[PDB]
């Protein structure tokens, strides 16, 4: 039944009279696969979304949320496609070269050589590494931060009833930003970002936010298990629990 | 079954006939193989095939083109003498029923001569004398009703006993006649032909005596619109009439040619079939060499298509039928580049026609028939039986009876088509290749693995297994049924060394050694399912082998890093159970070794089991 909603959209985005009703749709049917994590599924619809129609569609209580929901969907999105990407990349790094124990004066040279390429690979592959932590974590903190109201969290307060979505919005929360908030601990700790691993808990307990409540208890104790490793790591440093000098 | 009575009959004589050819014996006679089941069936087909023998029985030069051997004058001045013997024979016969009542009956008391059954016949048929006879009679008849129903007999010589005793009554007819039953061809010189027309057309063209004017033309070939009606009321008489009169190289004259387009072009069938008798016009067709005609025709009669279909395969076996080059013409037509009086059958279509009506449910029967088009082939070069038995096989499903069914023992039962030939390579592959496109794996790998193509049954067989690696194997689940076929292929594909490339067979067995993995994991066996996943060498488990195993992972067959997500789970959740069970140490470094190895490799799932991954690490310690 995949093919039967992704395909209705394709209906709607071809008359322009409709970019109200098609993106409308075309949310409700990435909430359901956001729900189920298709990514590919989404995107594959999100793309079939015009990249301007955002721009024509220019308003009822239902047009401004839709397109405050659709760009939220495209932050999550985006906070998915950069981190498979560093994940990626963190599961490539370069190997020791070989040891040849006994090596013939031959294998001695050849070996002072990948030796020394290797210790410049390893130098690129936290070069690109950098590059690629320095962009999934400002994608996490965009739908973790989501500007004017929190992810996925209407704007607008004067449209008519719906249950089905209004829930999925609260589901869509509960489901991740636990989940968005575990990686982006999971990308700081692989880093070796420890002082800004334990600033998580400012982040999730803000009351700017209020992250804490879309969080099971037990979410929460996994959470403070993820950040006390943080701070160990932070103390075989010599600095204290939380990254602050030991005067 | 789908067969009726006679044309089950039939089918077995064309097995017969395709068993005689298959084992290069001699070609029997397809004619008499026919008429076999004629017999069976009231007279009226037997006195049918009794026409398609005499009509076929006529010296060939073997080895020679099927048009060559019809546009001959040679050949058709005998089809002519052929047909004139069937017409006089079966008007014989006429004769005998009608002073006899039955052939049985004129048998035991004996066939009197032509010249005393004709007298008797004559009783019959005028038992009172007509006052417009002339010349006067012979032993109570008159001269010319004798000859005249003699020579329709065929008995020239019981006629010249009529002429004897009336030499002095029939004046210069005896000189004359005497010729006519000497010169071959039933013709007279020129010089003589014109002097008895020429008498005949001087004060005779209107004789009291009908039978006098019939034996006058029908000697010379004479007043050829004049259909002599008086004694000639039957169709047969009119046929048999007219080849007495037709001629070969301006007036008064009539040709074979002029004659067969004649009748069917202007008197076609509508006027033939009026009393709704279908042999009258084909014995019309037949009888005049339009074999086509008359095949297509009576090919139409829904009572009697397998008969017409028959008659065709006479006529193409002995190198007769004109078939049509072009597939796609209708099923009678005149070739743009052939003479307007012949026609062409579109042989191909014809066969076609008659197989799908009993090709769904009598497969064996259907590929007897299929084998004719053999000889043929279409504009895409595939070889015409050969593609009719991938259709056929395609639409009935009917794998182990035709094609022959490979036991999961490593036997080949021959099916039917290999009576036919013996390279049976390219079709299973054809049916192999749409049950491929048509998403029919396993299918596809059971006919692809019967033509021994390991290449493909190999392909498709890693992609059945990928998706069911990780799955639970219970009883007749899916994963049982096909990781059961795919050992029963490892055993056949080893015993008897056959392998595809390395690549495609690589991943084979590497997919196989995989589902012992998990049916040892999902069984608990902790200790058998951490050892076989060792020997493997596909996950590291030491941190110095990891840059190889990275590297490995790059050309390992997409269908393996589709499923490493839950290879690397079950291996940790391994190490994991063991660990709640120096070796502390050991787990520990191979724990780190899983997650190393996953964070530099890109795969499917990466975030949540990477991440899983790490816990199950924290929780050892």
């Amino acid at each position: 039944e995949d093919r039967l909603k992704i395909d209705v959209i394709d209906w709607l985005v071809f008359d322009p009279a409709q970019r109200a009703e098609a993106l409308k749709q075309g949310n409700a049917i990435m909430r359901k696969f956001l729900a189920s994590k298709k990514h590919e599924a989404a995107k594959e619809v999100f793309v079939k979304i015009p990249q301007d129609s955002i721009a024509e569609i220019y308003l009822p209580a239902e047009d401004d949320n839709a397109i405050r929901e659709h760009l939220c969907i495209r932050a999550y999105l985006e906070a998915h496609e950069t981190f498979n990407e560093w994940f990626k990349h963190m599961n490539s790094v370069p190997q020791k070269p070989a040891l040849i124990p006994q090596p013939t004066f031959t294998e001695k040279v050849a070996h002072e050589h990948k030796e020394k390429k290797y210790e410049m690979d390893f130098g690129i592959w936290k070069g690109h590494l950098d590059a690629l932590t320095a962009d999934v974590k400002e994608k996490m903190y965009n739908v973790l931060l989501f500007v004017d109201g929190g992810w996925m969290v209407d704007v607008r307060e004067d449209a008519k009833e719906d249950h089905e979505r209004t829930h999925q919005m609260v589901l869509l929360r509960k489901l991740c930003l636990p989940m968005l908030c575990f990686l982006l601990h999971t990308i700081l700790h692989s880093t070796g970002q420890y002082q800004e691993c334990l600033q998580l808990a400012d982040m999730v307990s803000s009351e700017r936010h209020k992250l804490y409540l879309v969080f099971s208890k037990e979410e929460l104790r996994k959470l403070l298990q993820k950040l006390r490793e943080s701070s160990l790591m932070l103390l075989d440093q010599g600095l204290d629990p939380l990254g602050y000098e030991i005067q | 079954s789908s067969l009726d009575n006679i044309e089950m009959a039939y089918a077995r004589q064309i097995y017969i006939y395709n068993e005689k050819i298959v084992n290069g014996h001699l070609q029997p006679n397809l004619v008499d193989l026919c008429a076999s089941v004629a017999e069976l069936d009231d007279k009226s087909i037997s006195d049918m095939w009794t026409m398609v023998k005499q009509m076929t029985d006529v010296l060939l030069t073997p080895a020679t083109d099927a048009l060559k051997n019809r546009s001959s004058v040679e050949v058709r001045m005998e089809f002519v003498r052929q047909a004139l013997a069937y017409l006089e024979q079966s008007y014989k016969n006429y004769t005998l029923v009608t002073v006899f009542g039955n052939l049985h009956q004129a048998q035991l008391g004996g066939v009197p001569g032509t010249y005393q059954l004709v007298r008797s016949f004559l009783n019959i048929k005028l038992p009172a004398p007509l006052p417009g006879l002339q010349d006067g009679e012979v032993e109570g008849h008159p001269v010319w009703a004798l000859i005249y129903y003699c020579m329709r007999c065929g008995d020239l010589l019981a006629a010249s006993q009529v002429v004897n005793r009336a030499q002095h009554q029939l004046g210069e007819f005896k000189t004359w006649f005497q010729e006519y039953m000497n010169s071959k061809d039933r013709r007279l010189s020129p010089a003589t032909e014109n002097k008895l027309r020429l008498h005949y057309r001087r004060a005779l063209r209107n004789n009291t005596d009908p039978y006098k004017r019939a034996v006058y033309c029908i000697i010379g070939r004479c007043d050829v619109t004049d259909n002599q009606s008086e004694v000639a009321d039957k169709t047969e008489d009119y046929l048999w009439l007219k080849l007495n009169q037709v001629c070969f190289d301006p007036q008064d004259r009539l040709t074979l040619s002029q004659f067969q387009k004649q009748l069917l072009e202007d008197y076609g069938e509508s006027h033939f079939t009026v009393n709704q008798q279908p042999f009258l016009y084909f014995q019309v067709l037949f009888l005049t060499a339009q074999f086509e005609a008359a095949v297509a025709f009576l090919f139409r009669m829904e009572r009697l298509r397998c008969h017409a279909v028959h008659v065709a395969l006479v006529l193409f076996e002995l190198k007769l039928l004109l078939k049509s080059s072009g597939q796609s013409a209708q099923l009678l037509s005149h070739e743009p580049g052939d003479p307007p009086c012949l026609r062409r059958l579109n042989f191909v279509r014809l066969l076609m026609l008659y197989t799908r009506k009993f090709e769904s449910t009598d497969p064996r029967e259907a590929l007897q028939y299929f084998y004719f088009l053999r000889d043929e082939k279409d504009s895409q070069g595939e070889n015409m039986f050969l593609r009719c038995v991938s259709e056929l096989v395609i639409e009935s499903r009917e794998f182990d009876m035709i094609l022959g069914k490979l036991e999961n023992d490593g036997s080949r039962k021959p099916g039917v088509i290999d009576k036919f030939t013996s390279d049976t390579k390219p079709i299973i592959n054809k049916v192999a290749s749409v049950a491929e496109n048509k998403g029919l794996f396993e299918e596809a790998a059971k006919l692809y693995d019967l033509a021994k193509n390991a290449d493909k049954v190999l392909e498709l067989m890693n992609k059945l297994l990928s998706p069911v690696v990780p799955q639970i194997s219970a009883p007749q689940s899916n994963k049982e049924r096909l990781k059961n076929m795919a050992l029963s292929i490892a055993e056949r594909y080893r015993a008897q060394g056959i392998s595809a490339n390395k690549f495609v067979d690589s991943t084979f067995y590497l997919l196989l050694d995989l589902i012992t993995f998990f049916d040892e994991y999902h069984s608990g066996h902790i200790d058998r399912a951490f050892d076989i996943i060792e020997r493997l060498k596909l996950v590291p488990l030491n941190q110095e082998s990891v840059e190889e195993r990275v590297a490995a992972f790059r050309n390992f067959s997409d269908e393996i890093r589709h499923n490493l997500s839950e290879v690397l789970l079950a291996t940790m959740n391994i190490l994991f159970t063991q660990f709640k069970r120096d070796r502390d140490s050991q787990l520990r470094s191979q724990a780190r070794t899983l997650i190393t190895f996953a964070g530099m490799i890109p795969y499917r799932t990466s975030g949540d089991t990477n991440a899983r991954l790490v816990q199950m690490e924290v929780l050892m310690n």
